């Protein structure tokens, strides 16, 4: 299906995946599956067979992008060329020349990063199934969209839209809505009951109602979200709402410089998370949320915490996890506060650390002898901070019982 | 020397500025103006008097510094959005009052900080800046071709917006990272609302993922070396501005255009374009240290040529009637401006570079400025 891309430049594998979906090569009979995670399977062993390679890491735990390799586009050329197999790559030919709404019926439209706005006609066809717009500079969109029923996608990154049409709530099928956070939601959004991922929803100065619907939306698997302007008891609706829903696989709060009013020290969060991002790092929790223990929520790979101060006990409980693939914890005390970058002392326990490569301390005046005895087995990289004056008492050590690959530094300028 | 720099130190503007080279009365009285114009629109236009009245009793009255910040804030919050000019004047003057006496120290500057590092704050002086510069000086400045060398870093140099220096300078001095922050939100606000005009969407600005993403580089600088997600992009687009900029046949517009963010970006999160191996071949610092020296000097001109046609186009609002210029020429003009515009011509000439792409960024621009101005001082 990738000799509709191009010869020399990167593709996303997010779209792979959507407009397979919309196209037709996903179809689950099981009802216990949402289609949506086979998808990203399927992508895992296509580029598992070293047909693509990956590359980078996006924002949700998983390649960024890929790019097929060039003996393989002409051998994917010859193969399926000929034979019978619309959209605009980087291409001004559009609009002027070609008739879009001269196509009776076709089943996916996109044409994101364009600089065309002339979209007011979707009412001429129903069977469409995808229709991306990022980055296209269009102005708005026709007010009859609700007209299409078979719906699955709808991409609005970077575009110039700043009020989404109240005419979408209607829409009785649709599982992705890519929405910038600027723009503002339509109401009801409760009755998208089908739902799947929903991307940077802006949520401010919004009614508590408009929360409250958002937890019948029980398919979901990632959320990302940000608030700016209800820092009071209202994000309280929300704390429980994120509990109705059961099959979450990512989520991260976006926020800046204020305490979390958002997440409960009594919550219980869904039994699946593998993310938890916090990408603000000016935002801080109190301390050490209670609900981050080794009986719950026990599937981490990813933790991405700031807090305002890390104690000698944090650590310790962090290294009680069973998987927690990756981990960074930040210290905002140290940075935009003048407090003393304190040494953590992890005693008890005997593994401590049984899958953690990544591990950043930023901030933190870890060591690598704080570690007892292979207190992790494997971890691949570090960072730490070491103060000069620490020159005492066999501080540093660093005895490299455990294989750290690669290893960076961050020096103090006190003594 | 001092033959001219005595001169600025005597005359009515030039002071409140500084040169190059190197008055509680007066604002008062505009206070006390401002409530003229207002009553003659009332034939909806009752709250901007109220407004102003309570300015004007916050101003002038006494008040304890632990209820002046509630008073300065009551005012200040409610204000969202010829009607619309009046309005910005409004909150102009509301945070002109704070930086109006903290300098005398009538407020503590621990609660100044605690003040202005609200998030409310930020985004309105960030935004009141560039409305307030565009709504007086960009006038003025589109005549003379000089539209195009408005730089927000240097704005706070002008005698008007001097209310900006403490507001950034001290908050540098106590808070790092918020001066930044409040000159990418200042910038973000700038290229918004078409002091710069661009068909394109910035991708540097007004984006708080952008702003978090700078913020983690600043504070452990070694992401640099191997950074993730998200900052790939920026980086790259850094690359791409700092290409554009370097060009020579390129056009004018766009190139000034990436030369503006590509110095607001480095000045405020240093470290961030500074390439060891290209910014040695090309030069790199030695041009933008001449295209900045370029765009303070040709702010230069555009005050002086304000001053000799003036002798209202300042602004307004921005210099009251009683204590306006003259038209009258007077004794030491010729005698001092002349050889203070040769001077700052000398200055500028002795430290900017020359080359085929950078003659029409430094010298063409210094040479129109010359010429425009050097045939009208006499009328």
């Amino acid at each position: 299906y990738l000799s509709i891309f191009p010869e020399d430049r990167e593709i996303r594998r997010a779209r792979l995946i959507w407009r397979w979906i919309s196209e037709g090569f996903v179809y689950s009979e099981k009802q216990d599956i949402s289609l949506y995670e086979l998808g990203d399977s399927y992508f895992n062993e296509l580029v598992n067979r070293s047909m693509i390679q990956p590359i980078g890491i996006d924002d949700e735990g998983k390649v960024k992008a890929c790019r097929v390799h060039d003996m393989v586009l002409d051998l994917i050329c010859s193969l399926s060329s000929e034979e019978n197999f619309v959209t605009v790559f980087s291409d001004n030919v559009v609009g002027k020349v070609l008739d879009i709404s001269r196509f009776k019926v076709l089943r996916v439209l996109d044409l994101e990063g364009c600089h065309v706005s002339d979209v007011g006609y979707v009412g001429n066809l129903l069977h469409l199934r995808y229709l991306g717009l990022k980055g296209t500079h269009v102005k708005d969109l026709p007010m009859e969209i609700g007209k299409l029923q078979f719906l699955l996608t709808l991409d609005l990154r970077g575009t110039k839209i700043e009020v989404l049409p109240w005419s979408v709530v209607q829409l009785r099928r649709l599982m992705c809505l890519y929405v910038d956070y600027g723009m503002k939601l339509p109401s009801g959004i409760g009755n998208l009951t089908f739902l799947e991922v929903l991307d940077d929803l802006g949520l401010s100065d919004v009614d508590l109602d408009f929360v409250k619907e958002l937890g019948r939306l029980t398919k979901l698997r990632v959320l990302r979200l940000d608030f700016h302007g209800f820092d009071q008891s209202m994000g309280k609706a929300l704390e429980e709402s994120i509990s109705n829903m059961y099959k979450l696989d990512s989520l991260d709060v976006f926020v800046n410089r204020g305490l979390i009013n958002c997440l409960s020290e009594h919550w219980v969060p869904p039994p699946r998370l593998c993310r938890l991002a916090f990408p603000s790092k000016r935002s801080w929790f109190k301390t050490l949320p209670s609900w981050i223990n080794p009986s719950s929520l026990p599937l981490l790979s990813y933790l991405d915490i700031t807090l305002f101060e890390v104690r000698s006990e944090d650590i310790q409980l962090l290294g009680t996890l069973p998987a927690l693939v990756y981990l960074e914890i930040w210290n905002y005390s140290v940075f935009e506060e003048a407090h003393e970058v304190e040494a953590p002392v992890l005693s008890s326990g005997a593994a401590l650390f049984p899958c953690a490569t990544e591990c950043r301390f930023i901030g933190i005046g870890a060591v690598p002898s704080m570690f007892p005895q292979g207190a992790a087995p494997r971890l691949k990289r570090l960072w730490f901070t070491f103060p000069a004056k620490w020159i005492s008492s066999e501080n540093i050590g660093l005895g490299m019982r455990h294989l750290p690959s690669l290893q960076r530094v961050v020096v103090d300028v006190i003594s | 020397s001092k033959d001219i720099r005595e001169y600025l130190a005597s005359t009515f503007p030039f002071e409140q500025q500084s040169t190059i080279l190197d008055q509680l009365k007066f604002r008062q009285e505009n206070l006390a103006e401002l409530k003229d114009q207002i009553i003659l629109s009332l034939g909806n236009w009752q709250k901007l008097l109220d407004y102003t009245n309570k300015l004007d009793e916050l101003s002038n009255t006494k008040i304890s510094p632990e209820e002046f910040i509630e008073e300065i804030q009551k005012v200040l919050y409610k204000v969202k959005l010829l009607y619309s000019q009046f309005n910005l004047s409004i909150q102009d003057f509301a945070l002109q009052i704070i930086h109006s006496k903290y300098k005398s120290n009538q407020i503590s500057q621990n609660d100044l900080l605690k003040l202005i590092t609200e998030d409310e704050m930020l985004k309105i002086l960030a935004k009141t800046k560039v409305l307030t510069y565009k709504m007086k000086y960009f006038d003025s400045a589109s005549k003379m071709g000089i539209n195009k060398y408005i730089s927000t870093e240097m704005m706070d140099l002008d005698w008007q917006f001097s209310h900006y220096k403490t507001f950034n300078d001290a908050l540098k001095k106590n808070k790092a990272s918020d001066s930044s922050y409040l000159g990418w939100l200042t910038h973000g606000y700038s290229i918004k609302y078409g002091l710069s005009p661009n068909n394109e969407r910035s991708m540097f600005f007004q984006d708080g993922r952008k702003y978090a993403e700078l913020y983690a580089f600043s504070k452990s600088p070694h992401r640099k070396i191997i950074p993730g997600e998200h900052l790939k992009d920026l980086l790259a687009k850094i690359n791409k501005s700092k290409g554009i900029f370097l060009d020579q046949n390129a056009l004018l517009d766009k190139r000034i255009y990436a030369f503006h963010e590509l110095n607001t970006l480095e000045t405020h999160f240093p470290g961030i374009t500074s390439s060891f191996t290209d910014d040695l071949k090309s030069n790199y610092r030695k041009k933008m240290e001449s295209v900045s020296l370029t765009c303070q000097v040709l702010q230069e001109i555009g005050n002086i040529h304000r001053f000799i046609e003036s002798k209202t186009e300042y602004g307004l609002f921005s210099i009251p009637k009683i204590f306006s210029i003259p038209i009258d020429y007077k004794h030491g003009e010729k005698e001092n401006l002349v050889s203070y515009v040769d001077f700052l011509y000398s200055t500028a000439h002795e430290r900017i570079l020359q080359d085929n792409s950078i003659n029409q960024l430094c010298l063409d621009p210094l040479q129109e400025s010359l010429n425009r101005i050097k045939s009208n001082i006499p009328v």
